[PDB]
RNA sequence: GAAGGCGGCUCUCUGGUCUGUAACUGACGCUGAGGCUCGAAAGCGUGGGGAGCAAACAGGAUUAGAUACCCUGGUAGUCCACGCCGUAAACGAUGAGUGCUAAGUGUUGGAGGGUUUCCGCCCUUCAGUGCUGCAGCAAACGCAUUAAGCACUCCGCCUGGGGAGUACGACCGCAAGGUUGAAACUCAAAGGAAUUGACGGGGGCCCGCACAAGCGGUGGAGCAUGUGGUUUAAUUCGAAGCAACG
């Protein structure tokens, strides 16, 4: 808003994984305030991850975050009669937000029958540095590089 | 075939910047430009494009064999300092810098102002 | 420099201005219709020249169109000599001459003096050029020893707006056109300055889910409902951008 930076409300850590990141993931996947459904989905997907791989699902999820969280975004800037994209370093909060949003959206776009299954598959692909979310991050970086000449802006 | 000292001319106008490394006698050795590096439209005039063009020309000249050069800047383009720093970073020792922008002593009549 | 205007350097010819002195003449001065001379830029004629720029023109863009703005080229012209043209917001939009009426402060070219070793610093004074500012003037804006103040001489010019700087005539000009210059008819305004708003593809600074960041929607489907249109004997009346239409 015009007044200035606004206060950001904190979240509490997850009951079982003790992860504010897990809580944020549950919030992102939640719809119409059905947090019970969201949490059950997230925990079932994490169990699927633990079954399919020997790594801790929390670590796999953080690997996916490391592989999906962007570094340089493109923001449209209007100069005179010319509007063009400008690269911008992504602040960590927006990095996490983008990671969660991309993961959830592409999990919902996946083809498997159940949401927890889709989410587990997407998380594992992101951890392996592949999949729709990783492609999205790569394309964001590609656009930033393409418009890199406007860094001085 | 192999050189030690040279001159880097940076002709940087409002639209494009050309970097040309020649021997001290003015025989061209290597050259590059924002347009030559694929930049188009506005990007051709950006400081970054000057940096990349200077880097490419510096690499070609150094492959030809070249340690030190003196820089001659021409035109009002903004990418002059970017090109100079690009040369220095890429390795060519910038011994001296000079500005050779033509300054007519009146002389010929310039074209009309734009939008009139 | 009278004005137009005059900007590299050199030499030849040449005009004017200003400051001293007080030797000279002894009002010989000012203005000045008609006349004559000069008179930016464009333009015209003859003959040269022609880099850059650039009417016209060509192409490419833009756009609804774009005989333009923008981009790429580009002829005349822009330059020279001679000769025409004689018009400009040819403006300080303020004729010339003369005298008088606070100051303050820059700067240009001199002159004198008091210091200063010289430089320089101070005072005075003359002629320009600027800014600020009394009295006075002004509709106001503002001018104010460079008057738009106080006075006198001469010249030019004005008498509501349009028609119209047009028509006819006349003079000038190669021509373009210039000078002089109406009338019929028509309106009750036109106009100058300033004030309050409103507005601006003016500026500055601010606020609002206004934008930006997200979530979820509508517009696609069936249905409910309101409206329009149409139909009807009637389809009662009102509501119509925001701010009418569960
Ligand atoms: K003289
Ligand atoms: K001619
Ligand atoms: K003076
Ligand atoms: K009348
Ligand atoms: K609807
Ligand atoms: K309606
Ligand atoms: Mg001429
Ligand atoms: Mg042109
Ligand atoms: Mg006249
Ligand atoms: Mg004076
Ligand atoms: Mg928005
Ligand atoms: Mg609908």
């Amino acid at each position: 808003p015009r007044k200035g930076p606004v206060a950001k409300r904190d979240v509490l850590p997850d009951p079982i994984y003790n992860s504010k990141l897990v809580t944020r993931l549950i919030n992102r996947v939640m719809v119409d305030g059905k947090r019970g459904i969201a949490a059950n989905i997230i925990y079932n997907s994490f169990d699927i991850i633990k079954e399919s791989t020997g790594n801790d699902p929390l670590e796999v999820f953080e690997q996916a975050m490391k592989n999906v969280m962007p570094v340089l975004e493109v923001k449209a800037r209007r100069v005179g009669g010319s509007n063009y994209q400008v690269p911008v370093e992504v602040r960590p909060e927006r990095r996490t937000t983008l990671g969660l949003r991309w993961v959830v959206n592409y999990a919902r776009l996946r083809g498997e029958h159940t949401m927890e299954e889709r989410l587990a598959k997407e998380i594992m692909d992101a951890a392996n540095n592949t999949g729709a979310s990783v492609k999205k991050r790569e394309d964001t970086h590609k656009m930033a590089d393409a418009n890199r000449a406007f860094a001085h802006y | 075939k192999n050189i030690e000292s040279g001159v880097a001319h940076i002709h940087s106008t409002f639209n494009n910047t050309i970097v040309m490394i020649t021997d001290t006698h003015g025989n061209a050795l290597a050259w590059s430009s924002a347009g030559s590096l694929g930049f188009k439209g506005s990007k051709k005039s950006t400081p970054f494009a000057a940096q990349m063009a200077a880097e490419a020309a510096t690499k070609v000249a150094m492959e030809h064999g070249l340690k030190t050069v003196d820089v001659t800047v021409k035109g009002p383009g903004s990418g002059r300092e970017a090109a100079i720093r690009s040369l220095q970073a890429t390795g060519l020792e910038v011994t001296a810098i000079r500005d050779v922008t033509p300054v007519p002593h009146n002389g010929c009549r310039p074209p009309k102002r734009r939008r009139v």
